[PDB]
């Protein structure tokens, strides 16, 4: 998919994100959440402004599909798949906020691990981020 | 842009922290290393073939502080951004004919630079606040072209 | 908008020979079958699985010239477009949540459908001072979001 | 790339485009410079005010690189390598142009072919045109 380098920088920097992929995919959500208001609908109030088990359970499993993904770099597709159907499908998830989450994930990034966030890992993730939201918006049908 | 008084007030606490030749200058080397198409427009820079020429290279800083010196005026005169970025609006969609879609792109830049220097003091409030301050000030730098 | 009065009476002329209800279901149609997220928000229209669905069905055609409606209300008010759509923009932004890309996406299918319809008396001079207008309204529509 | 049912779309509708494509490709660059100014600046203002052969001579080249592209489709990436190393990493256009482009490209179509621009073709189309663009825009270094 990526290019050799951008394969390789991806992999380097998950490395360094490691057991903290899902407390990083939670925060991402919250900042997307407040920036971003309009993604708030396809969520239940309670969970957003009364809880955070729920936010925090999303939040976990898309830092599970992340590391799923950089394990398979050569077919997003094939891992993905399954999620385009419920994110497109199912729910109808407008393709914007994928590009908005991405945005609050590189953020998260950037304040937790800002040695390693450089510009070339920067603009390797951003490809990435960008290859994953291209297979979650593949099958609105 | 739409800012109670308490986050005005924490939008400009974070100001008078940041040091507008470093944030610039990695602000406007990430937009040009992350969004390469961007480097049609400063090839009087010299070098920018590889991410360490960028981000070392002086006419990049020099030109970043700028722009952040221009942020910065934004962020002091937020009930008026339109008047405030007019003369630039002229400047980057009558002379440059720069894509407005690319202000949108430095606006996020600098929020992740911010991030990276603030780290956890960058609360996801406090983002909240700069995003808004960034689509304000984007949406006035467009304002010529509407 | 930035239209000179030889482009405004254009635009009005042309205007004055579009059918709403036939322009404006078909630009809804075209807008759910093109872009399915959009189907997220006519959960009431009923069975929009397919193209024949979706463009036969009576209440796509009601809602389309419902919208149509208002665009010409916006081509009649070129000079007060915020104003025209400030309720709208209520309804859409802080009722419905409806992303602005999607007005845009909305705007341009117009454009299209438009084209389909007038063939070559849509020429390019005319397309560009329409893509002026639905910019305009686009903008008014996505104006409480600012 | 594309679904199968969508390939089988766009075959169909580029075989009643035929030894049109040039013209259209033209007629597309033509409504995209009017109707969104800022893609001019690639090109001399005499080519745009002054002269047409340049603007179809570049028409001519996107018509045959479209069809080329229909004959190619499981593989965008191998026919149409050349043009993003020339688009992306020689002249530096900025990726929103390739979207304005298809929306011009699109509206040509619907001018000129009223009664096979119908609703499922038109998404097909507009897919294609979107992996088109993505292909051209793969390779800014
Ligand atoms: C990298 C991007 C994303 C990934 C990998 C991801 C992953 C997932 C996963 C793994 C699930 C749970 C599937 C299950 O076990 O039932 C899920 C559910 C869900 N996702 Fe995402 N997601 C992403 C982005 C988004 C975005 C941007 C939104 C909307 C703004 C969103 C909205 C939802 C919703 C509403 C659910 C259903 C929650 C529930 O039923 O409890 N997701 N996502
Ligand atoms: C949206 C935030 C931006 C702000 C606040 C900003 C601000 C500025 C300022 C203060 C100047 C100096 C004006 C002068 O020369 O007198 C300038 C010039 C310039 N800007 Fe921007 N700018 C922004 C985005 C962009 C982007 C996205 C581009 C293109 C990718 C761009 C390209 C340029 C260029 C080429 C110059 C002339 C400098 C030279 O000749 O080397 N700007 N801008
Ligand atoms: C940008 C051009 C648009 C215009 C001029 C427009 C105009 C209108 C008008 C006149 C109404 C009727 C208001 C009422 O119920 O009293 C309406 C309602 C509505 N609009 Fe739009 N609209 C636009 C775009 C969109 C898009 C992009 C979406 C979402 C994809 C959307 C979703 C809706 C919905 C869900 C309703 C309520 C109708 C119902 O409850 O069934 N609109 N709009
Ligand atoms: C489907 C999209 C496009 C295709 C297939 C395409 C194709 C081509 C081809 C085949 C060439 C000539 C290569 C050669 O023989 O030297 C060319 C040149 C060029 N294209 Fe495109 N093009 C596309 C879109 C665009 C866009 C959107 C722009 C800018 C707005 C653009 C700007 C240029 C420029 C400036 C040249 C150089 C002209 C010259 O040197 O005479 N192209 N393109």
């Amino acid at each position: 998919v990526l290019s050799a380098a951008d394969k390789t920088n991806v992999k380097a920097a998950w490395s360094k994100v490691g057991g903290h992929a899902g407390e990083y995919g939670a925060e991402a959500l919250e900042r997307m959440f407040l920036g971003f208001p309009t993604t708030k609908t396809y969520f239940p109030h309670f969970d957003l402004s009364h809880g955070s088990a729920q936010v925090k359970a999303h939040g976990k499993k898309v830092g599970d599909a992340l590391t799923l993904a950089v394990g398979h770099l050569d077919d997003l597709p094939g891992a993905l798949s399954d999620l385009s159907n419920l994110h497109a499908h199912k729910l109808r998830v407008d393709p914007v906020n994928f590009k908005l989450l991405s945005h609050c994930l590189l953020s998260t990034l950037a304040v937790h691990l800002p040695n390693d966030f450089t510009p070339a890992v920067h603009a390797s993730l951003d490809k990435f981020l960008s290859s994953v939201s291209t297979v979650l918006t593949s099958k609105y049908r | 842009v739409q800012l109670s008084g308490e986050e005005k007030a924490a939008v400009l606490a974070l100001w008078d922290k940041v040091n507008e030749e470093e944030v610039g200058g990695e602000a406007l080397g990430r937009l040009l290393v992350v969004y390469p198409w961007t480097q049609r427009f400063f090839d009087s820079f010299g070098d920018l073939s590889n991410p360490g020429a960028v981000m070392g290279n002086p006419k990049v800083k020099a030109h970043g502080k700028k722009v952040l010196h221009s942020f910065g005026e934004g962020v002091h005169h937020l009930d008026n951004l339109k008047g405030t970025f007019a003369a630039l609006s002229e400047l980057h969609c009558d002379k440059l004919h720069v894509d407005p879609e690319n202000f949108r792109l430095l606006g996020n830049v600098l929020v992740v630079v911010l991030a990276r220097h603030f780290g956890k003091d960058f609360t996801p409030e406090l983002q909240a606040s700069y995003q808004k301050v960034v689509a304000g000030v984007a949406n006035a730098l467009a304002h010529k072209y509407h």
